[PDB]
C-alpha cells in the first residue's frame, strides 16, 4: 500500500465518504481523516434520517462496514476501532451490511494479511488441492507448538518469548578462560528501589560456570553477610530469591532463565572476550510474566471440513510426452528464424536421460502436436523426477546460436505420489538475467500466475487407471530381489570423504563407491558422495539405496545440510537430512544457518514436507528464530516464484505465533511508513534540492501519526532492542544517491545507560541487501571458527537485514570512520599525496597511554581477519571509503553488495598505511617482528577456513535458488575452490596464499 | 603421436571451461585435459553421454597408459584412438559410446585476412566496443522490462479493485430498485411527487457516481492495454538482442587467439 488512498499519500484533514446503506440510498458523509469507524457509523445513521426510506434501517448496532482495499479485497471491517485512514481504502466509500460469520476470525485474518503483505482470503480461492491440504495439514504442527509452550506456564511461555541466547557448547577455549581470574568472573548485579526509581549495584566474583540461580545465591549471600543467619535461615532466603527473581541484561530484553552455565550465555561469553563488565539487573518474575499477555490458538474455519490404482512398476512402456502448442510468445518474426521447445527429464541437476526437442517451427505458428520419446522406462522413474522444458529461438549463419525464451518445470509425480496424466497447460517464467543455458532445472516447479505470459500446453499418457509410486513395502523387496573386509580400498574411501562437495568425482570412483556401498556406513561422511554415484534412472539401484539410507548413521548438521541443496531431491534422502537437524542442530546454529535453511525450502518439491514442518515447528517454539523466520520469508513476498509457498507458510506462522504478531505488525507498519517516505524522496523529489528534502523529512517525521508508528517498537535487526522515542535532532538523509535514512532512537530500558543510550540504524530503499546479509553472515561464521580454534581475530559482522525487494536495515557502528575519512584528518606529504602515517597518528591520538598496545593488537588482529576473509571470498579490492576502523582500533569492511555490482587488481588490501600501524610506525615495516607474527596470523586463519571449506561450500550451494545473480550455478562457487586451493594439498595451498600475500604487499 | 599437437588435448583448462564446451552437445563428443590437480603426467578425459559430462581418470604407470587397474597403452593417443575405433562398452557395458567427435584447440580461428597485428590492435578493439554497447542496451532493456512488469501488476490489481467497487455499486442499484419500487408506487397514488423526487434525486446521484468510476476503470484499462503492448515489445527486442550478444562475445573472445599467437599481454596493453 503506497498511501491511505489509491494514488494518494495521505488523506486531507476532512474528506467526503460515499456511504451505501442497506436501503438503496447513498449518503455523502464529511468525516475527519482520523475518524474511527465507530464514529463514522454513528454519525452516518444520524445523518441517514435526512434521507428517504429511513424506516427500513435496523438499529446501528446491527450493521458493520465493508469496502474495497488497495489490495482489491472486499474487507469486512469488524474491528470498528480503526481509523478511516488506516483501512488502506481503494476509494473513499463504505457499504453497510449485516455482519456474518465469526467476528474474531475475520478480525484476526486482517491482522495476518497486513503482516504477510497479502490478504488471506486469496488462499481460500485457490483451486489447487495441494494448497488447501497444506493449510489444513500443518495446523497440527501449530497445535503441537502452542500446546508445548503453554505446558509449564508461565515459565514455558517466557522460554518461548525470551529464549536463552547461549553458545552451542559450555566449553570455553582456553584463550577465553585465560581472561578469567583463576577461573572466576566479576559481575555486577543491579536493583531499582521504587520511591524514585533509584539504582543500586552489588559487585560479585563467581566461578564462570555458575548457573543464574547460583549467581542469585552469591548475591543474597553477599548482602546477608552481617545479618547473623544460620545455615538454614540463609537457605530459606536463598530459596526465596532463587524462586522469586531472575536476571536480566541491563539495556536490552535478554533474560537468564534455563540454568546454562553462566559463561555459556553469549552476552557473558563476550564480556569475557572483550574483558568488559557484565552488568545484570535482578528482576521480579511476576513483573516479567506480567508483560506476557496470554495468547490462544483458535483453529481456523478451513481447518475442519470439505464438502482402483496401479503401481508405476507395472507400466511396461517407455516414457513419452506430447507437446501441443504455445501462446503469447514474444519473438521478432524477421530477426528470429524459428522456434522449438527443448525438454529433459531431470533428477536434481543430472539428466535422467538424453534431452529431446520438438521440430523447429515458424515463430508465427507455435504449434507442434509432437509426442517426444525419452530413453527411460516408466518404472525406472525415481520419485523426484521432474520435467524441465523451455521455448527456444534460433538464428543461423559463423555458428548458429540458440537462446531460451521462457522456461518451466513440472513434477512428474504430485504430492499424492500419483503420476501425471492427461492434458496440462502451464504458463512459463521469464529467463533469469544472465542465464544462457537452454533449460533451468534449478528453477521452481509450477505455472506462472502472471497473466498474458507464454502458456505451453502438453499431454501425458493416460494409462487405463490412476498410477501411483510404489509403497516402500515393495521397494525393499525389490532390493532383496536385485541384490541377488578389504584394506587398501579402505584408505581410498576415507580419502574420498575428505574431498569437498564440489570435487571432481570420476566414473571409476563413483561406481567404486557403489560397489563398496555397504562398507560406506563405516564412514558416514561419504553419504553425499555415494548418493551422487547412484544411477537414479535404475529402479534397481534406487531401491537398494533406499535400504542403505534407512539405516544410515546420523551425520552432523554441517554435513546434513548439503543433502538439502538442489542436488539431492529424493524425499527419503532429504528426510534423513531433516532428522539429523532436529536431533543435532542447536537453536543457536539453526538461528545461524536460518538464511540457507529458508532458501532450501524453494528446492522442496511439494508444499508439505519434512523440512518446512521442522522449521515451522522451531519457529513457533523459539520466538528468536521465529522473528527472523518471519522476516526472511516476508522479505521475498514480492517474488511471485515463491509468494504462494512462503505466503501459506507465513499464514500458519502468524496464526500460531501468539501475541507476538501484534509486535510484528508494528514493525511492518514502521517499515511501510519509511518505505513510502523514501519513495517520495526518490520518485517525487529527485528534481529538488538537498535542503528541500531535509525540510520535508523533518516536517513529515514531525507528524503525530508518523511518530506514534515509528516510536515504541522492537528493532527488526535484534528484537531484544526496544526502539523508543526518536532523536529527530539526529535523523537525516544521507549523501548516497539512493538517499537512505540515518535514524536514531532512544533506548527506553530502565538502565539503558549501561549498554547504549541511543540506537541508530540506516534504512535504505533501492539496494539489494541479501548480498551483504550473506557476506556478513559468512564473516560471522569465519570469526566463530577462528575463536573456537584460539585465533582471537575480531570481525565486525554488523547487523543487516533485507525486509523486501531492495530494501532493509543496516546497523550503524558507533565511534568509527572510514580510512578515507581518516586520511582527510591528516595532511599531505608527497606532492599531492596523503601522509601514510596519518592512520597510525590518529590511532595514537585516540589511544593515548598504556591502551596503545591494545589498539595495535586489535587493529592487527581485525586486519588479519579481513585480509584473509576478503581474499577467500573475492572481496579484496576495496576502496579506502569501503574500509572502516573504530576509535577502539577495530577494522572492518562495509558495503559488500556495492562492490559486487561495481565489478560489473590486488588479492586483498594490505596498504602501506596498515603496515605503519601494524609495525607501530617503523621503517621498512615489512621486516619487523610485529609484521612477522601478523602474516603468521593470516596463514593460520587461512588454513583454519580451509579446514572448514565444506561448510562454506554447502552454505553457498544452498543459496543457488535465491535469485541472487552472484549465485546462479555451481560454477559461480568454483571461485572459492581456487582461493582455498582445494585441488591442491596443504603446503601447496599455504605457498599459494603466501604468494598472494607478497602480491598484496605490492612487492617483496 | 604428439599429445601436445592432438586435436582433443586442450590441457590447462578448468572443469567450468569444459562444461562450457560440452553444453548440449551430442553423445560421443569428448575432450581431454591434464588433471585439475595440475600434477604432471596425470590426465582426465570427459565425454558426453546421456546429457551428462562423465569424467574418467587416465592412470599412468611405467610409461604405460590406461584408465583401469590393468594398464596397457604406450601413449594417450594410442589409448584415445583405440576407443575412437571401438566402443567403451569394453570398459562399462552401460557406456556403449565411442569417442566419436573431438573438439579441438585451433580448428576455429575465424581470422581471414593478412595477419597484420591490427587484428587485435584494431578489430578486437572494435568487436569489444561492439559487445559492450550491445551489452549495455540489453541491460537497459531488462531494467525497463522489470519496471514495466511491476507497473503492470499494479494496474492489474487496480482494475481488479475497480471490479469489486463496481460490483458493490451495482448491487446497490439492484437493492435500491428492490426496496424503493413499492414505496415509489405507494407515493404515486398519494400524489406525493415531492418524496418520489427525493428518491429519484438520490438514485440519479448513485448512478451518476457509478458512471464516474466506470469511466475511471476503462481509462485505466486503456493505460494497461497500451502498457501491456510495449511490454511485449521490450521482450521481443531482448530476445532479438540475446543471440547477437552471444555471437559477438564468442567472436570477441576467440579473437584473443591472435593475442595468444603473440603469447603475452604486451598487445592488449595497447588497449589499456
Ligand atoms: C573480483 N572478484 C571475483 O572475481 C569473484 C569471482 N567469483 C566469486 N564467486 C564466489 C566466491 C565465494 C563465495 C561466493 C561467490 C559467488 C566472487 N565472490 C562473490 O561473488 C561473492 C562473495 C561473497 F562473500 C558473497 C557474495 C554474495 F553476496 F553474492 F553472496 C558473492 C568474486
Amino acid at each position: 500500500s503506497s498511501g491511505e488512498l489509491w494514488g494518494i499519500h495521505l488523506m486531507p484533514p476532512r474528506i467526503l465518504v460515499e456511504c451505501l446503506l442497506p436501503n438503496g440510498m447513498i449518503v455523502t458523509l464529511e468525516c475527519l481523516r482520523e475518524a474511527t469507524l465507530i464514529t463514522i457509523k454513528h454519525e452516518l445513521f444520524k445523518e441517514a434520517r435526512k434521507y428517504p426510506l429511513h424506516q427500513l434501517l435496523q438499529d446501528e448496532s446491527s450493521y458493520i462496514f465493508v469496502s474495497v482495499t488497495q489490495e482489491a479485497e472486499r474487507e469486512e471491517f469488524f474491528d470498528e476501532t480503526r481509523r478511516l485512514c488506516d483501512l488502506r481504502l481503494f476509494q473513499p466509500f463504505l457499504k453497510v451490511i449485516e455482519p456474518v460469520g465469526n467476528r474474531e476470525e475475520k478480525i484476526l485474518n486482517r491482522e495476518i494479511g497486513f503482516a504477510i503483505g497479502m490478504p488471506v482470503c486469496e488462499f481460500d480461492m485457490v483451486k489447487d488441492p495441494e494448497v488447501q491440504d497444506f493449510r489444513r495439514n500443518i495446523l497440527n504442527v501449530c497445535k503441537e507448538a502452542v500446546d508445548l509452550r503453554d505446558l509449564n506456564s508461565p515459565h514455558s511461555r517466557a522460554m518461548y518469548v525470551y529464549p536463552p541466547n547461549v553458545e552451542s557448547s559450555p566449553e570455553l577455549p582456553k584463550h577465553i578462560y585465560n581472561k578469567l581470574d583463576k577461573g572466576q568472573i566479576i559481575v555486577v548485579i543491579w536493583v531499582i528501589v521504587s520511591p524514585n526509581n533509584d539504582k543500586q549495584k552489588y559487585t560479585l566474583k563467581i566461578n564462570h560456570d555458575c548457573v543464574p540461580e547460583q549467581v542469585i545465591a552469591e548475591a543474597i549471600r553477599k548482602k546477608t553477610r552481617s545479618m547473623l543467619l544460620s545455615s538454614e535461615q540463609l537457605k530459606l532466603c536463598v530459596l526465596e530469591y532463587q524462586g522469586k527473581y531472575i536476571l536480566k541484561v541491563c539495556g536490552c530484553d535478554e533474560y537468564f532463565l534455563e540454568k546454562y552455565p553462566l559463561s555459556q550465555y553469549k552476552y557473558i561469553r563476550s564480556c569475557i572476550m572483550l574483558g568488559r563488565m557484565p552488568n545484570l539487573m535482578l528482576m521480579a518474575k511476576e513483573s516479567l510474566y506480567s508483560q506476557l499477555p496470554m495468547d490462544c490458538f483458535t483453529m481456523p474455519s478451513y481447518s475442519r471440513r470439505i464438502s482402483s490404482t496401479k503401481s508405476l512398476w507395472v507400466i511396461n512402456s517407455a516414457l513419452r510426452i506430447k507437446i501441443l502448442c504455445a501462446t503469447y510468445v514474444n519473438v521478432n518474426i524477421r530477426d528470429i528464424d524459428k522456434i522449438y521447445v527443448r525438454t529433459g527429464i531431470y533428477h536434481g541437476g543430472e539428466p535422467l536421460c538424453d534431452n529431446v526437442n520438438t521440430q523447429r517451427v515458424p515463430c508465427s505458428n507455435p504449434r507442434w502436436n509432437e509426442w517426444l520419446n525419452y530413453d527411460i522406462y516408466i518404472p525406472d522413474l525415481p520419485r523426484a523426477a521432474r520435467l524441465c522444458l523451455s521455448i527456444c529461438s534460433v538464428k543461423g549463419r559463423a555458428k548458429e546460436e540458440h537462446c531460451p525464451l521462457a522456461w518451466g518445470n513440472i513434477n512428474l509425480f504430485d504430492y499424492t505420489d500419483t503420476l501425471v496424466s492427461g492434458k496440462m497447460a502451464l504458463n512459463l517464467w521469464p529467463v533469469p538475467h544472465g542465464l544462457e543455458d537452454l533449460l533451468n532445472p534449478i528453477g521452481v516447479t509450477g505455472s506462472n500466475p502472471n497473466k498474458e505470459t507464454p502458456c505451453l500446453e502438453l499431454e501425458f499418457d493416460w494409462f487405463s487407471s490412476v498410477v501411483k509410486f510404489p509403497d516402500m513395502s515393495v521397494i525393499e523387496e525389490h532390493a532383496n530381489w536385485s541384490v541377488s573386509l578389504r584394506e587398501n580400498d579402505k584408505e581410498q574411501l576415507k580419502a574420498i570423504s575428505t574431498r569437498d562437495p564440489l570435487s571432481e568425482i570420476t566414473e571409476q570412483e563413483k561406481d567404486f563407491l557403489w560397489s563398496h556401498r555397504h562398507y560406506c556406513v563405516t564412514i558416514p561422511e561419504i553419504l553425499p558422495k555415494l548418493l551422487l554415484s547412484v544411477k537414479w534412472n535404475s529402479r534397481d539401484e534406487v531401491a537398494q539405496m533406499y535400504c542403505l539410507v534407512k539405516d544410515w548413521p546420523p551425520i552432523k548438521p554441517e554435513q546434513a545440510m548439503e543433502l538439502l541443496d538442489c542436488n539431492y531431491p529424493d524425499p527419503m534422502v532429504r528426510g534423513f537430512a531433516v532428522r539429523c537437524l532436529e536431533k543435532y542442530l542447536t537453536d543457536d546454529k539453526l538461528s545461524q544457518y536460518l538464511i540457507q535453511l529458508v532458501q532450501v525450502l524453494k528446492y522442496e518439491q511439494y508444499l508439505d514436507n519434512l523440512l518446512v514442518r521442522f522449521l515451522l515447528k522451531k519457529a513457533l517454539t523459539n520466538q528468536r528464530i521465529g522473528h527472523f523466520f518471519f522476516w526472511h520469508l516476508k522479505s521475498e513476498m514480492h517474488n511471485k516464484t515463491v509468494s504462494q509457498r512462503f505466503g501459506l507458510l507465513l499464514e500458519s506462522y502468524c496464526r500460531a505465533c501468539g501475541m507476538y504478531l501484534k509486535h510484528l505488525n508494528r514493525q511492518v507498519e514502521a517499515m511501510e511508513k519509511l518505505i513510502n517516505l523514501t519513495d517520495i524522496l526518490k520518485q517525487e523529489k529527485k528534481d529538488e534540492t538537498q535542503k528541500v528534502q531535509m525540510k520535508f523529512l523533518v516536517e513529515q517525521m514531525r507528524r503525530p501519526d508518523f511518530m506514534d508508528a515509528l516510536q515504541g517498537f522492537l528493532s527488526p535487526l535484534n528484537p531484544a532492542h526496544q526502539l523508543g522515542n526518536l532523536r529527530l535532532e539526529e535523523c537525516r538523509i544521507m549523501s548516497s544517491a539512493k538517499r537512505p535514512l540515518w535514524l536514531n532512537w532512544e533506548n527506553p530500558d530502565i538502565m539503558s545507560e549501561l549498554l547504549f543510550q541511543n540506537n541508530e540504524i540506516i534504512f535504505k530503499n533501492g539496494d539489494d541487501l541479501r548480498q551483504d546479509m550473506l557476506t556478513l553472515q559468512i564473516i560471522r561464521i569465519m570469526e566463530n571458527i577462528w575463536q573456537n580454534q584460539g585465533l582471537d581475530l575480531r570481525m565486525l559482522p554488523y547487523g543487516c537485514l533485507s525486509i523486501g525487494d531492495c530494501v532493509g536495515l543496516i546497523e550503524v557502528v558507533r565511534n568509527s570512520h572510514t580510512i578515507m575519512q581518516i586520511q582527510c584528518k591528516g595532511g599531505l606529504k608527497g606532492a599531492l599525496q596523503f601522509n601514510s602515517h596519518t592512520l597510525h597518528q590518529w590511532l595514537k591520538d585516540k589511544n593515548k597511554g598504556e591502551i596503545y598496545d591494545a589498539a595495535i593488537d586489535l587493529f592487527t588482529r581485525s586486519c588479519a581477519g579481513y585480509c584473509v576473509a576478503t581474499f577467500i571470498l573475492g572481496i579484496g579490492d576495496r576502496h579506502n571509503s569501503n574500509i572502516m576502523v573504530k576509535d577502539d582500533g577495530q577494522l572492518f569492511h562495509i558495503d559488500f553488495g556495492h562492490f559486487l555490482d561495481h565489478k560489473k587488481r590486488v588479492p586483498f588490501v594490505l596498504t602501506q598505511d596498515f603496515l605503519i600501524v601494524i609495525s607501530k610506525g617503523a621503517q621498512e615495516c615489512t621486516k619487523t617482528r610485529e609484521f612477522e607474527r601478523f602474516q603468521e596470523m593470516c596463514y593460520k586463519a587461512y588454513l583454519a577456513i580451509r579446514q572448514h571449506a565444506n561448510l562454506f561450500i554447502n552454505l553457498f550451494s544452498m543459496m543457488l535458488g535465491s535469485g541472487m545473480p552472484e549465485l546462479q550455478s555451481f560454477d559461480d562457487i568454483a571461485y572459492i575452490r581456487k582461493t582455498l586451493a582445494l585441488d591442491k594439498t596443504e603446503q601447496e595451498a599455504l605457498e599459494y596464499f603466501m604468494k598472494q600475500m607478497n602480491d598484496a604487499r605490492h612487492g617483496g | 603421436m604428439s599429445l601436445q599437437d592432438a586435436e582433443w588435448y586442450w590441457g590447462d583448462i578448468s572443469r567450468e571451461e569444459v562444461n562450457e564446451k560440452l553444453r548440449d552437445t551430442a553423445d560421443g563428443t569428448f575432450l581431454v585435459r591434464d588433471a585439475s590437480t595440475k600434477m604432471h603426467g596425470d590426465y582426465t578425459l570427459t565425454l558426453r553421454k546421456g546429457g551428462n559430462n562423465k569424467l574418467i581418470k587416465i592412470f599412468h604407470r611405467d610409461g604405460k597408459y590406461g584408465f583401469s587397474d590393468p594398464l596397457t597403452f604406450s601413449s594417450v593417443v594410442e589409448l584415445i584412438n583405440h576407443y575412437r575405433n571401438e566402443s567403451l562398452a569394453q570398459y562399462n557395458p552401460k557406456l556403449d559410446v565411442k569417442l566419436l567427435y573431438p573438439v579441438s584447440k585451433y580448428q576455429q580461428d575465424q581470422v581471414v585476412k593478412e595477419d597484420n597485428i591490427e587484428a587485435v590492435g584494431k578489430k578486437l578493439h572494435e568487436y569489444n566496443t561492439q559487445f559492450q554497447e550491445k551489452s549495455r542496451e540489453y541491460d537497459r532493456l531488462y531494467e525497463e522490462y522489470t519496471r514495466t512488469s511491476q507497473e503492470i501488476q499494479m494496474k492489474r490489481t487496480a482494475i481488479e479493485a475497480f471490479n469489486e467497487t463496481i460490483k458493490i455499486f451495482e448491487e446497490q442499484c439492484q437493492t435500491q430498485e428492490r426496496y424503493s419500487k413499492e414505496y415509489i408506487e405507494k407515493f404515486k397514488r398519494e400524489g406525493n411527487e415531492k418524496e418520489i423526487q427525493r428518491i429519484m434525486h438520490n438514485y440519479d446521484k448513485l448512478k451518476s457516481r457509478i458512471s464516474e468510476i466506470i469511466d475511471s476503470r476503462r481509462r485505466l484499462e486503456e493505460d494497461l492495454k497500451k502498457q501491456a503492448a510495449e511490454y511485449r515489445e521490450i521482450d521481443k527486442r531482448m530476445n532479438s538482442i540475446k543471440p547477437d550478444l552471444i555471437q559477438l562475445r564468442k567472436t570477441r573472445d576467440q579473437y584473443l587467439m591472435w593475442l595468444t599467437q603473440k603469447g603475452v599481454r604486451q598487445k592488449k596493453l595497447n588497449e589499456w
